[PDB]
């Protein structure tokens, strides 16, 4: 039967699809990583700023 | 005929492997990138903001 | 018409790196054709054909392939005679067809 054949071809579509697919979810985990690792550095500006502040008063 | 032929495309199928790993790869330097675009323009605009407010 | 003969068991598509290429054969020139069709390109699996239908004249066949083989394989089809007609599972196309055959021989009526 083609199947022998056929699946050859698949095979191969299936592995590169999965590589891809791989990527593109480390791709959107690393834009989330981003936005958290943001979301800590803005607070550690705010407090330093926050003590020149209370310095400077 | 057929043994030549099989032999030939189980050599030849592993560039689409090879392409398609590039193209993860590719889009694993994309990632890198866009974490380090996105983490600086937040950084920056909050700090901006927050300096401005202090 | 393909809507007659073409169903989707004998298709690869919706694919990245993969194609389906469609050719006719003479009755006597398939004997050829059945070993000849794998040495048109490189990057062709054995066993890449399947037989939509035969007729009085000849046989149709979808080929199954990698990208990178597919205009080799067409160009080298019509150096040796071997007649190219992509019609790669048009689903709106077979379907147009059988309904305004159902549609007009029903409205003449």
């Amino acid at each position: 039967s083609q199947s022998q054949g056929i699946q050859q071809l698949l095979q191969a579509e299936k592995r590169a699809a999965e590589k891809v697919s791989e990527a593109r979810k480390r791709k959107n985990r690393r834009l989330k990583q981003a936005k958290e690792e943001a979301q800590a550095e803005i607070e550690q500006y705010r407090l330093q700023r926050e003590k020149e502040f209370k310095a400077k008063e | 005929s057929d043994a030549d032929v099989q032999k030939q495309i189980k050599h030849m199928m592993a560039f689409i492997e090879q392409e398609a790993n590039e193209k993860a790869e590719e889009i694993d330097a994309k990632a890198e990138e866009e974490f380090n675009i996105e983490k600086g323009r937040l950084v920056q605009t909050q700090r901006l903001k927050i300096m401005e407010y202090y | 018409s393909l809507a007659e003969i073409v169903k989707k068991d004998d298709f690869v598509l919706d694919s990245e790196y993969l194609v389906t290429l469609l050719v006719v054969v003479p009755k006597l020139n398939h004997n050829d054709w059945i070993k000849q069709y794998e040495t048109l390109a490189e990057m062709v699996v054995p066993r890449s054909s399947n037989v939509l239908s035969e007729d009085q004249d000849s046989y149709l066949c979808n080929v199954t392939l990698f990208k990178k083989a597919v205009d080799d394989f067409r160009h080298k089809a019509r150096e040796n005679k071997f007649i190219v007609r992509d019609f790669q599972y048009n689903e709106e196309e077979m379907r147009a067809d059988k309904e305004e055959m159902n549609r007009l021989s029903t409205d003449k009526k």
